[PDB]
């Protein structure tokens, strides 16, 4: 089974250097090309460079002076290094395997989020949203005041997915806020408990906030 | 570089109807080197069409592609709810490899009013000194919507954070979250908290409210 | 006398016309030949040519060990005959 | 002993890294070899193999400004 996994620093200060590792399995780096591609928040895809099986490496000239790619065939690792980081470099960074011909990209990593900023890492506060006072009831979770991206959020460890809306995080100054709503049949709550699970890897945060049926 | 310009930037496609998006290259490409990707919010791109017209694994037969020279296209024979996504063409013939400017496909459906829910601040937040009031405006169509906050009957504009979802792949609706942040002390100095949603489904706003002292 | 690739007693002749699997198999049979056996082509230099062409089991020859739900799958193919 | 295409005294060895023309040509030179000559290959069974790989004339072999194009290529050496 073909897999590619990016691992990066998550947050780096402007003008400092960046190093991201792509670890592959299910294929040999001697047999296929691997490209790096990035995507700023809400923007399109920008190809950065490629290294082919024999080691041939080409770059995007818009970044060539600032970017380098290397690999370790024996360890199945491809590296992306960037220097003189600017705000514009904030993006999701992907590695992707090439098909054998024509330079289509058949397998992609899940990507690593990279933010270029001088702001401090900050864990989110996770607040329950209950109707503390119809046939349906809506609950929620407010994930407030964290940096940098990303966070992950599930409801009942992923067992509750229907009627869920998880809203894209919004940055205000140096802190993000995200929220999520969940809608269930009213008769089922609070008899059956509902918990939001929030992870923020950057701060080693893992929170399970049960929505308690508190009253006025 | 070989710049790939995609049209349109955003497309609202009728359900079950044929829809085509285009990719125009600044330089001629052999058809073997032109590919298409689909990307849904929160996920990596996936290879959709290879060498102009060849469907990738797991891609429904309703997809097709065609083209030559500088002009390429992707067609969906019958627009399905799950086809809402952003699509990118890509050339692999010349360095730098380039992706198209992207086309976001949305789908049409019947108008739907937002389901509005309002939430007072949690005890966790209040006891720490903060107070956020949250309004969800869920499962509406079409996508354009405005939210107005009122404290004690008067419009409040500062301290608001809004976020919107892309179109739901199942029911083809949109949702929005609006959070009004005050301190606990400011929150306790007022009584009425109201979010009002203005949407084309009504000339009057959909309103949810609570009184702090109740 | 092999107008193609020679490996371990067999000649591999390239057919550059894209075909569905059963048509590729039929065309090799017309030439008293078979499609490549994946266990017989396990050498880098040869797979460099035969990759993504039809194997005898109905799957493409690959340098990995799917991707098996392809609509209207067409591939090039080699026809194989003992020298 | 030709791990590739043997045609009328010449061995054609496939190189599978996509390279710009000048890089491909430099590789064949280092290998004391040449890129295929488009006239030598066009009327032969080699054509389906060498099509859309670098010809010695600086263009992908068939049946514009190409200095940024990348292709696979064969290095050709006479066998004695």
């Amino acid at each position: 089974q073909v897999q590619l996994k990016e691992s990066g620093p998550g947050l780096v200060a402007p003008s400092q250097s960046l190093s991201i590792t792509c670890t592959v399995s299910g294929f040999s780096l001697t047999d296929y090309g691997v490209s790096w591609i990035r995507q700023p928040p809400g923007k399109g895809l920008e190809w950065l460079g490629v290294t082919w099986g024999g080691g041939t490496t080409y770059y995007n000239s818009a970044l060539k002076s600032r970017l380098s790619i290397s690999k370790d065939n024996s360890k199945s690792q491809v590296f992306l290094k960037m220097n003189s980081l600017q705000t514009d470099d904030t993006a999701m960074y992907y590695c992707a395997k090439h098909k054998a011909s024509y330079n289509g990209l058949d397998y992609w990593g899940q990507g690593t989020t990279l933010t270029v900023s001088s702001a401090k890492t900050t864990a989110p506060s996770v607040y329950p949203l209950a109707p503390v006072c119809g046939s349906s009831v809506t609950l929620g979770c407010l994930v407030k005041g964290y940096f940098p991206e990303p966070v992950t959020l599930t409801w009942n460890s992923g067992s509750l997915s229907s009627g869920v809306h998880t809203f894209p995080a919004v940055l205000q100054s140096d802190l993000y806020t995200l929220s999520s709503s969940v809608t269930v049949t009213s008769s089922t709550w609070p008899s059956q408990s509902i918990t939001c699970n929030v992870a923020h890897p950057a701060s080693s945060t893992k929170v399970d906030k049960k929505i308690e049926p508190r009253g006025p | 570089e070989l710049v790939l310009t995609q049209s349109p930037t955003t497309m609202a496609a009728s359900p079950g109807e044929k829809i085509t998006i285009t990719c125009s290259a600044s330089s001629s490409i052999s058809s073997n080197y032109l590919h298409w990707y689909q990307q849904k919010p929160g996920f990596s791109p996936k290879l959709l069409i290879y060498r102009t017209s060849n469907l990738a694994s797991g891609v429904p037969a309703r997809f097709s592609g065609s083209g030559s020279g500088t002009s390429y296209s992707l067609t969906i024979g019958t627009m399905e709810a799950e086809d809402v996504a952003t699509y990118y063409c890509q050339q692999g013939s010349s360095i730098p490899f380039t992706f198209g400017s992207g086309t976001k496909l949305e789908i049409k459906r019947a108008d739907a009013a937002p389901t509005v829910s309002i939430f007072p601040p949690s005890s966790e937040q209040l006891t720490s000194g903060g107070a956020s009031v949250v309004c969800f405006l869920n499962n509406f169509y079409p996508k354009d919507i405005n939210v107005k906050w009122k404290i004690d009957g008067s419009e409040r504009q500062n301290g608001v954070l809004n976020s919107w979802t892309d179109q739901d792949s199942k029911d083809s609706t949109y949702s929005m979250s609006s959070t009004l942040t005050l301190t606990k002390d400011e929150y306790e100095r007022h009584n009425s908290y109201t979010c009002e949603a203005t949407h084309k489904t009504s000339t009057s706003p959909i309103v949810k409210s609570f009184n702090r002292n109740e | 006398s092999c107008n193609g690739l020679y490996y371990q007693g067999s000649c591999y002749i390239l057919h550059s016309d894209y075909q569905m699997f059963s048509d590729a198999a039929a065309n090799c049979t017309a030439e008293s030949s078979t499609l490549p056996n994946k266990s017989d082509v396990m050498i880098t230099w040869l797979i460099d040519y035969v990759e993504d062409t039809w194997g005898s089991d109905g799957n493409p020859i690959t340098k990995t060990t799917q991707d098996s739900d392809v609509s209207q799958e067409v591939r090039k193919y080699f026809c194989v005959k003992t020298m």
